[PDB]
């Protein structure tokens, strides 16, 4: 907001009376630009947590698990995914402006997307430090020992554990 | 009519005394080289090139600026580098060696008692 | 460690930003003692000197109007200041619980890579963590099974990998690369080796077995 | 959350949702970002001495 123009507003007999007051209209605006400038370091912290733009391979094809309605739509300018396209459809005056965000929303669906092939590909080694490769079956037994399941539990019911996840 | 707010882009003073000036979300051909628009105003003093670098001054709407190639320069910055994970259903990549390392980390915790 | 004192010798932006804020606004208090507020003047003994008692009571309470306003713009910014220094401290004294008077599992509390170890410095109006953590690195591909069959039975590591160099199969543990000759102390055995996809066929040896005989 | 429950697996009750923690995926919405948290959840229990 411009103090000066919400408040005179074009006259001139309202700046001269309203330069009396000090500096009011500095703090506003300083106070505005701050929360403004807070907005983009929000965004950065949330989604700007990797160092490298990781890819899926073309095959696609992890031991089954589909993933298909979370990945990016390559038929799209957005590239955004099935579920990102089902998010987006539910959600000049005197003196105001709205400034953009320096992140476009491509970008945040670019940075989402590094982060799902990051996990799909690596499990948790892409956050450590570099990514290291490992099949999703594997990556998904050493998950079941984490919370104290036996890790042929899995092994043992691929399929059946596959098709609930694929139906959730 | 048109009005807005006027932005000055400097790579600072112990760089260069250039400048390049935003008016922001203002049409550019109603501002009164090198005039360029941009989805947050229009842009006088930088040239826009087609590389892709880390930002480094943001503009605004996934347009940075830098002192680069010198003068002040416009672009769309960079989100990082590209790895490939070489996946596939049988192969595993397992380290051989380490590095220690240190990092540090800064809190403020108080701030000055005034009367 | 040597590296830190470089680093910082030749970067503590927030500590100076909390000073800068505090002092700004403490210099804009004391600015606002020369304003007229819409009076002749900004001193008291200018409007007690031009002004008998009956006038100058309309121009002091311009004054005070707008001192008044000033003095309480600045009292609330300090609270919404304090509120979020609060929450600072309140993390600093979680990392000091956790990070340095004990080892962390949370991904990226404690530093990025491996939490080790964690040690506290101190600074004007805060305090800076060194944290000491592992990193992997150098790695190499190798082949991988989830299984080995043997004797018709399914085996699997009891804490390892099971991995290929080319023509021989090994266990390792699965952050550090250690190669180890599969046996029947470093797998465990359930079912038969026709439901796990993936399945490859290899030798378990048995220690007692050679050795007693 | 996103640190702790899409760049690794957490062991805090109920931080990554209900039952027990497999991993997590995320998604951008307007302004926000959503968690997919898939969980372990134990069924058909039976009595024993
Ligand atoms: C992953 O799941 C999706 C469902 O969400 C599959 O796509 C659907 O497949 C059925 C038949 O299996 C078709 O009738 C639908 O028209 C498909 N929907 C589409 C294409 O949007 C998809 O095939 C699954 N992936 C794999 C590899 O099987
Ligand atoms: C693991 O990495 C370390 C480096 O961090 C290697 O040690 C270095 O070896 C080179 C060549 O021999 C020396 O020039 C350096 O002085 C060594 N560094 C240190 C800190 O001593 C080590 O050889 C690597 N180990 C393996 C098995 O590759
Ligand atoms: C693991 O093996 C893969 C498979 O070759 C390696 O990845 C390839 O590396 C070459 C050369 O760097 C690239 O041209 C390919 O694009 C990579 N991907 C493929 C072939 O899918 C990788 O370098 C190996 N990793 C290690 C640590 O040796
Ligand atoms: C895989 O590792 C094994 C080590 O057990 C290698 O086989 C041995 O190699 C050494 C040196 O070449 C020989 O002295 C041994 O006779 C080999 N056999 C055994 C049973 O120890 C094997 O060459 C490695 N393969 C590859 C592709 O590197
Ligand atoms: C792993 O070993 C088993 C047993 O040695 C193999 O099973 C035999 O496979 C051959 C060829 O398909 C058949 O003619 C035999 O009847 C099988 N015997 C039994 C008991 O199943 C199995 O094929 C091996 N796997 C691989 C990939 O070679
Ligand atoms: C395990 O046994 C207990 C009883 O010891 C079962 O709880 C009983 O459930 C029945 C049927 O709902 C009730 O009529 C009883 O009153 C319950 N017992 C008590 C002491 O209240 C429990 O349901 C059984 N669970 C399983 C998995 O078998
Ligand atoms: C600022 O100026 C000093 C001396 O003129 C120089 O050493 C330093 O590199 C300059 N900083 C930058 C960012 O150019
Ligand atoms: C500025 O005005 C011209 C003339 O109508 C128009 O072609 C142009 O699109 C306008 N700028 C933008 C950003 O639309
Ligand atoms: C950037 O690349 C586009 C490709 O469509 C080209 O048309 C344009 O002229 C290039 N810009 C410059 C400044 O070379
Ligand atoms: C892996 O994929 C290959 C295709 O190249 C296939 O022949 C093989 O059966 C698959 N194995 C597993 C364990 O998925």
């Amino acid at each position: 907001v411009d103090c000066t123009m919400y408040i005179c507003g074009d006259s001139t007999e309202c700046s001269n009376l309203l330069l009396q007051y000090g500096s009011f209209c500095t703090q506003l605006k300083r106070a505005l630009t701050g929360i403004a400038v807070e907005q983009d370091k929000n965004t950065q912290e949330v989604f700007a947590q990797v160092k490298q733009i990781y890819k899926t391979p073309p095959i696609k094809y992890f031991g089954g698990f589909n993933f298909s309605q979370i990945l990016p739509d390559p038929s799209k300018p957005s590239k955004r995914s099935p579920i990102e396209d089902l998010l987006f459809n539910k959600v000049k005056f005197n003196g105001l402006t709205v400034l953009p965000p320096l992140l476009t929303d491509e970008m945040i669906a670019q940075y989402t997307s590094a982060l799902l092939a990051g996990t799909i590909t690596s499990g948790w080694t892409f956050g450590a430090g570099p990514a290291l490769q490992i099949p999703f079956p594997m990556q998904m037994a050493y998950r079941f020992n984490g919370i104290g399941v036996t890790q042929n539990v899995l092994y043992e019911n691929q399929k059946l554990i596959a098709n609930q996840f694929n139906s959730a | 009519c048109s009005f807005g707010g006027v932005s000055v882009i400097t790579p600072g003073t112990n760089t260069s005394n250039q400048v390049a000036v935003l008016y922001q979300g203002v049409n550019c051909t109603e501002v009164p080289s090198n005039v360029f628009q941009t989805r947050a105003g229009c842009l006088i003093g930088a040239e826009y090139v087609n590389n892709s670098y880390e930002c480094d001054i943001p503009i605004g709407a996934g347009i940075c600026a830098s002192y680069q190639t010198q003068s002040i320069i416009a672009y769309t910055m960079s989100l990082g580098a590209e790895n490939s994970v070489a996946y596939s259903n049988n192969s595993i990549a397992i380290p051989t060696n380490f590095t220690i390392s240190v990092t540090t980390e800064i809190l403020p915790v108080s701030m000055t008692k005034t009367s | 460690i040597g590296k830190i004192q470089d680093s910082l010798s030749s970067a503590l932006g927030k500590l100076q930003d909390v000073v800068n804020h505090n002092a700004q606004a403490l210099n804009t208090l004391v600015k606002q003692l020369s304003s007229k507020f819409g009076a002749i003047s900004s001193v008291l003994n200018d409007i007690l000197s031009r002004l008998d008692p009956p006038e100058a009571e309309v121009q002091i309470d311009r004054l005070i109007t707008g001192r008044l306003q000033s003095l309480q713009t600045y009292v609330t910014q300090q609270l919404i200041r304090a509120a979020e220094i609060r929450a600072s401290a309140n993390l600093a004294a979680t990392k000091m619980s956790e990070c340095v008077l004990g080892q962390s599992k949370r991904v990226d509390f404690c530093g990025k890579g491996y939490h080790l170890m964690s040690f506290p410095q101190s600074a004007p109006h805060g305090v800076v963590f060194l944290h000491v953590t592992y990193v992997p690195a150098q790695e190499k591909n190798f082949t991988t099974a989830p299984a080995i069959c043997h004797d018709g039975k399914a085996h699997f590591p009891r804490e390892g990998v099971f991995v290929s160099n080319g023509t021989h199969w090994f266990v390792t543990q699965r952050n550090f690369y250690e190669p180890q000759i599969i046996t029947t102390d470093n797998t465990f055995v359930s079912g038969n080796c026709d439901v796990v996809i993936g399945i490859v066929n290899n030798t378990v040896y048995d220690p007692l077995q050679p050795e007693l005989d």
